[PDB]
């Protein structure tokens, strides 16, 4: 699952989380998940 | 009190049942003894714990 997101909002990409993204943008099941990866994109996005 | 043998049996049965019922209010280290409230105010992770 590929997407771009705000830096500070990364903390919501987890099980057992609440917030704007968790409720309206991206929710995770309470289960095993392979791995969460992320990298900065200032050189290519902003 | 000429029938102590029967009265003891009745009393012990009643005592066992009463204690068993009373145990439902014990916390067992939980936040609260009532399932409905722990669930009603806690997120699924901790609520489940």
């Amino acid at each position: 699952d590929s997407f771009v997101i705000r830096g500070d909002e990364v903390r919501q990409i987890a099980p057992g989380q609440t917030g704007k993204i968790a409720d309206y943008n991206y929710k995770l099941p309470d289960d095993f998940t392979g791995c969460v990866i992320a990298w900065n994109s200032n050189n290519l996005d902003s | 009190s000429a029938l102590g043998k029967l009265q003891d049996v009745v009393n012990q049965n009643a005592q066992a049942l009463n204690t068993l019922v009373k145990q439902l209010s014990s916390n067992f280290g939980a936040i609260s003894s009532v399932l409905n409230d722990i669930l009603s105010r806690l997120d699924p992770p901790e609520a489940e714990v």
